């Protein structure tokens, strides 16, 4: 069987909100809990299930109701988003994600075509981009031509911004410059909670 | 919290070995019963290695494949610990901490108060090599905003650095995870949005900096006329 | 009426006066002599809880046996940090005798009887006296030796046995010997213990056994050690005052337990070391070479110190391998069924 059970995968909260976290274990045994940032290594919180680390301010709390092992942070603060992961011996829960929950902003789109100097490489490069929207959650999809594009796609997204707490995302569809010269609508199609149905940005090879 | 020291982050081809170190303070030292190695693939969870006890240089591990090749010491002398692991595959790119157990912990489980910053381990054959830089042209084309940027293209290793017109542009520019390519080469975008009314009236320079290959490039990004 | 209490322990023995042997020439001056009329009192319908893993008395007899080594078997030369002290070092008159810790006015000591006691939790069967019985204080690693024996069946002793940083200790019911000599003159160094094969692993086979026990029916399996100094690689211990380390590989042997071809005798080999990492913690250490002469010690085997591997979780099975290290273990491992209280 499993282990430990980390639960919420992900929560969304407000500064000054409480956050409940908890890692129900297979055996008893004390619990820890850690915050982690990115670029940043693991920081103690609790240790021994409900011993406070030095330095850290009491908002955070652990405790237990049997085999369920809980960290509680009342009154977040901007600085307490982060992941969260209990360890029991050897063993790490799957982490949990905080996030700063805002209303919900649909993103602004882009689409970027190749430029001329790579396609002189033998290879062309389509950009798409969804700027600042919340929540995180969204889907790009790539259309050439109206066939469905897959495989040739990749995207990355931004850490939630700090100050509007909105996420941006970007999509690259590269194609070999041939295959590029072979079609002439190219579109990005985006999907989000914030948009009323799908919004398209597209272009048409060489056209000004 | 203070940190506990780790050797700087590197690449290793495939089926090499490496040492990771992990030192600090004879007071802190001292006062370390057990040192353990984690690590977290990236965008994955924390993994127990093994630890060594500073006093006997006992260890233990968190599977055969790493009783079989890891290989963990230290030296009291130095407050060092030693994580020497061999065979490198593609599967144990992570980054890889140091992290220090007290004495005394009782019959209250594992945790580690001290971390070391953790050391960036990429296993790859890939070559060292500086990246192209092509534009994301502002289209001429109803929010009063435009975009452009930079992409950033098949470059090895990571890093790059990207700041726009030296650093005089922050606002409103976001510069995204790099993305890791099946050629085995990163690609990276590093977008702005400025005003419609800004394009023509304001040069937009993106600054590349690929510190490995020392390649550095300044790309202008102008809408296509 | 009691409580749970700390306080500073006295130590009694049968110390000769005139006798030459260092720890009773410790014991001379440290300790007063044996209660010469010990009684302990049943506590009818008590229950006492007790944790040998935090008992105090530990600390106050690994600090004595520290200080008996400190001023009776001071190396040639210390090397501490960067530090180099030379001393004289002359050959001694070796041999541990019994100690007995007693407690102070006002105290005194509970000694749980339940003769499955674990070391720690509930113990029905309560008793109080004013001394424990005379430890003799063994230094080694891997085997504990020269010990008391669990008196029914054999029993597990882990502070967590499911926190493979947590040694292990088996309490065996019955003793194996081990006959260790290095020969009179030639390496001078060259030693060896002699074990009787069969009753070892009929012993070992029980121990595996209680572990299923411990550990779900699964399959238990012994290895050598994985790492660490040789202190701990090693069976060590020290004979007449010379340091010895023993090779235990043969006498983890899983292919005995279950075959035949082991019964016999299982010859270990050992070397005498001067140059050694100290026990106490306090760095390494030079020794004069060995006496001339047969150096012998025969010693009940009454104890196993373990690590448990870690990454076993989905596995069918359970992997030990020889341990130790930190000495207070080997004291835990006759201080567990007593606990000081202070009378209210
Ligand atoms: C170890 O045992 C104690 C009880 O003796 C228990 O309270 C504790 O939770 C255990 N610790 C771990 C880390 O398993
Ligand atoms: C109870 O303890 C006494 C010593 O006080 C011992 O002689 C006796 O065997 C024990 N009885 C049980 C129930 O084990
Ligand atoms: C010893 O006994 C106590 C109380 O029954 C129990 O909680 C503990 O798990 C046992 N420890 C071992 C190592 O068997
Ligand atoms: C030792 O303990 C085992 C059970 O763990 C038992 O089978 C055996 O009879 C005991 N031996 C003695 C001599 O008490
Ligand atoms: C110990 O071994 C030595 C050397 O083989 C032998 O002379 C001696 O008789 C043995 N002692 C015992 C009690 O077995
Ligand atoms: C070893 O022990 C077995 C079982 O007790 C015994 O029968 C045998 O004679 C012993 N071997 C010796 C003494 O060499
Ligand atoms: C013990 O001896 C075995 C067999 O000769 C050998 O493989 C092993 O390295 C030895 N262990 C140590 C600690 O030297
Ligand atoms: C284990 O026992 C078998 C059977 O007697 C023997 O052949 C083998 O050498 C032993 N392995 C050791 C002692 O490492
Ligand atoms: C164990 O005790 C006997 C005396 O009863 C002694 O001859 C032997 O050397 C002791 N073993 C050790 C390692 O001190
Ligand atoms: C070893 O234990 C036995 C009982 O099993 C005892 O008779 C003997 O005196 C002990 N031998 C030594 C040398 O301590
Ligand atoms: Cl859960
Ligand atoms: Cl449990
Ligand atoms: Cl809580
Ligand atoms: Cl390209
Ligand atoms: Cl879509
Ligand atoms: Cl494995
Ligand atoms: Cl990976
Ligand atoms: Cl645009
Ligand atoms: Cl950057
Ligand atoms: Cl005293
Ligand atoms: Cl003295
Ligand atoms: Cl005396
Ligand atoms: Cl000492
Ligand atoms: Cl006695
Ligand atoms: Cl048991
Ligand atoms: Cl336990
Ligand atoms: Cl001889
Ligand atoms: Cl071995």
């Amino acid at each position: 069987e499993i282990v430990l059970t980390q639960s919420p995968g992900t929560l969304s909260l407000s500064p000054g909100e409480t956050a409940s976290l908890s890692c129900t274990a297979a055996s008893y045994g004390h619990m820890t809990w850690y915050q982690k940032k990115p670029g940043q290594p693991p920081k103690l919180l609790i240790f021994a299930t409900s011993k406070r680390a030095s330095g850290i301010p009491d908002r955070f709390s652990g405790s237990q109701f049997g085999k369920q092992y809980t960290l509680t942070i009342t009154r977040m603060e901007p600085e307490d988003f982060a992941r969260y992961y209990c360890q029991q011996l050897e063993f790490f829960g799957q982490g949990t994600r905080l996030e700063i929950r805002r209303t919900v902003a649909a993103p602004s789109v882009f689409i970027f075509p190749p430029s001329d100097e790579q396609l002189k490489s033998g290879t062309a490069s389509v950009v798409c981009l969804l700027n600042n929207f919340y929540p995180r959650e969204a889907k790009v999809q790539w259309k050439v031509d109206n066939a469905l594009q897959s495989g040739n796609s990749q995207e990355s997204v931004t850490e939630q911004d700090s100050k509007d707490s909105t996420y941006s995302l970007s999509s690259t569809l590269t194609l070999s410059k041939a295959d590029y010269e072979k079609h002439k609508v190219y579109a990005c199609e985006v999907t989000h909670q914030g948009l009323s149905s799908p919004v398209t940005k597209s272009f048409n090879r060489g056209e000004c | 919290q203070v940190q506990l020291v780790q050797s700087g982050s590197g690449v290793k081809k495939p089926g090499a070995s490496v040492r990771v170190s992990c030192w600090t303070s004879e007071d802190i030292f001292e006062r370390t019963e057990l040192i353990h190695w984690v690590r977290q693939a990236p965008g994955q969870g924390l993994e127990w290695i093994g630890w060594v006890k500073t006093v006997t240089g006992a260890v233990n591990f968190g599977s055969p494949d790493f009783r079989q090749r890891v290989s963990l010491t230290r030296d009291r002398d130095l407050f060092t610990a030693h994580m020497d692991i061999r065979g490198l595959t593609q599967g144990d790119t992570a980054t890889y901490f140091c992290a220090r157990q007290k004495f005394y912990t009782g019959g209250q489980g594992w945790y580690f108060d001290l971390w070391g910053r953790g050391t960036l381990i990429v296993v790859s054959s890939a070559s060292t090599k500086g990246p192209s830089v092509f534009p994301l042209a502002p289209s001429s084309k109803s929010g009063g905003t435009a975009a452009l940027g930079c992409l950033v293209k098949d470059y090895f290793p990571e890093p790059v650095t990207v700041s726009w017109n030296s650093g005089a542009l922050t606002s409103g520019v976001h510069t995204f995870p790099a993305v890791l390519q099946s050629s085995g080469l990163y690609s990276l975008s590093s977008v702005v949005t400025v005003p419609s009314s800004s394009l023509g009236t304001q040069t937009y320079i993106c600054n590349v900096n690929h510190k490995p290959s020392n390649t550095k490039v300044d790309k202008k990004v102008e809408p296509k006329s | 009426v009691w409580k749970d209490a700390d306080t500073t322990l006295f130590c009694a023995s049968d110390a000769k006066a005139h006798e030459t042997e260092v720890h009773n020439v410790w014991a001379t001056h440290a300790c007063v002599p044996t209660d010469p009329n010990p009684q302990e009192i049943h506590l009818e319908n008590v229950t006492e809880n007790f944790n040998m893993w935090k008992n105090n008395m530990v600390e106050q007899m690994q600090e004595d046996v520290i200080s008996l080594w400190d001023q009776s078997l001071q190396p040639c030369v210390k090397l501490t940090g960067g530090s180099v002290i030379k001393q004289a070092c002359p050959k001694i008159s070796f041999d541990p005798i019994p100690i007995h810790y007693c407690t102070p006015a006002g105290y005194v000591i509970l000694k749980c009887n339940d003769k499955n006691f674990n070391g720690t939790g509930p113990c029905k069967n309560v008793s109080s006296v004013q001394c424990t019985h005379g430890i003799k204080p063994v230094v080694s690693t891997q085997l504990l030796l020269n010990g008391s024996l669990a008196e029914e069946e054999i029993i597990i002793r882990s502070e967590n046995l499911t926190n493979n940083a947590k040694t292990i200790i088996v309490h065996l019911n019955k003793s194996v010997e081990i006959n260790c000599t290095r020969p009179s003159n030639g390496d001078i160094r060259k030693a060896y213990c002699e074990i009787n094969g069969t009753k070892w692993n009929k012993v070992l086979k029980q121990v595996t056994e209680k572990l299923k026990e411990h550990f779900n029916n699964k399959t238990i399996i012994f290895q050598p050690p994985s790492g660490g100094d040789l202190e701990i690689t090693m069976h060590h211990f020290n004979c007449r005052g010379e340091f010895f380390y023993c090779n235990t590989t043969q006498l983890f042997n899983n292919t005995c337990i279950g075959m035949k071809g082991c019964n016999g005798t299982i010859t270990l080999p050992c070397k005498i070391k001067q140059i050694i990492n100290m026990w106490q913690g306090t760095g390494q250490a030079m020794y004069a070479p060995p006496i001339d002469g047969k150096i012998n010690c025969v010693s009940n085997i009454t104890g196993i110190l373990l690590t448990r591997d870690g990454g076993a979780n989905n596995t069918s099975n359970e992997t030990f391998r020889p341990g130790g290290g930190n000495i207070k273990d080997n004291w835990r491992s006759e201080l567990y069924k007593y606990k000081v209280v202070q009378i209210e």
